[PDB]
């Protein structure tokens, strides 16, 4: 998977 | 813009090449040449109209001799096409995966990284910022001619610029550490995904952090983790990607300096 989501 | 806006009509659509976040891409013709392009069918978005022509233009302007031409945009009807020259290889990712090793060898991969670093050294003197440089975005023509493509893209899209989720959708690790941090991007976040993109080609196109998960690159990278050397690596080009993945994008280097590097690595390997 390319995508991700990330919080600071 | 009269010179490259254009109608759906102009172009006969053929088959789906394939596609990503920003729309599909097929194969077409611009019948008044019969010329055979690259047709990008973006998804139904947001963005003013006026916006998304005064982008095209800057994108009009970027020629180089490797960097994919915009060649024309529909905008009568959205969601706009983007028009772009057709490249006969298909991107370099699967390129790499697919081609003869023994062919494309240690120079060849020179030859392809020092056109690469060519066409963002001219991004870098445009004040361009590509955003989403990587091999899946580096297109391949005859004689392992190598060009960068779909630049600024993300610029043309509002797409999900807004979530509820919390934090926000990056291709992770390609990603510089400031970028994800900020969701804010530059000519230097751009080094750091050439950086990821060297190691690519000097991977015949496996996927980077092998093993690590999306959700663990960060803090690695603030611990200052980095990919160790891909092996046959030379010394040299590995240099030239840990440069790429400082820290601080201050410390990184230029495309210009980058591009500097690679000719003279070609040409010594030329020999
Ligand atoms: N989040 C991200 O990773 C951003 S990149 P992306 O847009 O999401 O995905 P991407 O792999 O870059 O593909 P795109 O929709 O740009 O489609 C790429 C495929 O379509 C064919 N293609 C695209 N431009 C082409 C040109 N100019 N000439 C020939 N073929 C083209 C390729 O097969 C490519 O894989
Ligand atoms: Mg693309």
């Amino acid at each position: 998977e390319i995508f991700g989501e990330f919080e600071a | 813009y009269d010179k490259w806006e254009m109608e759906r009509t102009d172009i006969t659509m053929k088959h789906k090449l394939g596609g990503g976040q920003y729309g599909e891409v097929y194969e077409g013709v611009w019948k008044k040449y019969s010329l055979t392009v690259a047709v990008k069918t973006l998804k139904e978005d947001t963005m003013e109209v006026e916006e998304f022509l005064k982008e095209a233009a800057v994108m009009k302007e970027i020629k180089h001799p490797n960097l994919v031409q915009l060649l024309g945009v529909c905008t009568r009807e959205p969601p706009f096409y983007i028009i772009t020259e057709f490249m006969t290889y298909g991107n370099l990712l699967d390129y790499l995966r697919e081609c003869n090793r023994q062919e494309v060898n240690a120079v060849v991969l020179l030859y392809m990284a020092t056109q690469i670093s060519s066409a963002m050294e001219y991004l870098e003197k445009k004040n361009f910022i590509h955003r989403d440089l990587a091999a899946r975005n580096c297109l391949v023509g005859e004689n392992h001619l190598v060009k960068v493509a779909d630049f600024g893209l993300s610029r043309l899209m509002t797409g999900d610029t807004y979530t509820a989720h919390a934090g926000a959708k990056f291709p992770i690790k390609w990603t510089a550490p400031e970028s994800l941090a900020y969701n804010k991007f530059s000519i230097k976040s751009d080094v750091w995904a050439f950086g990821v993109l060297l190691w690519e080609i000097a991977t015949y196109g496996m996927s980077p952090y092998p093993g690590i998960d999306l959700s663990q690159v960060y803090e690695l990278l603030e611990k200052d983790y980095r990919m160790e050397r891909p092996e046959g690596c030379p010394e040299k080009v590995y240099e030239l990607m840990r440069a790429c993945w400082q820290w601080n994008p201050s410390d990184r280097p230029s495309f210009a300096e980058i591009h500097q590097a690679f000719e003279t690595m070609f040409q010594e390997s030329s020999i």
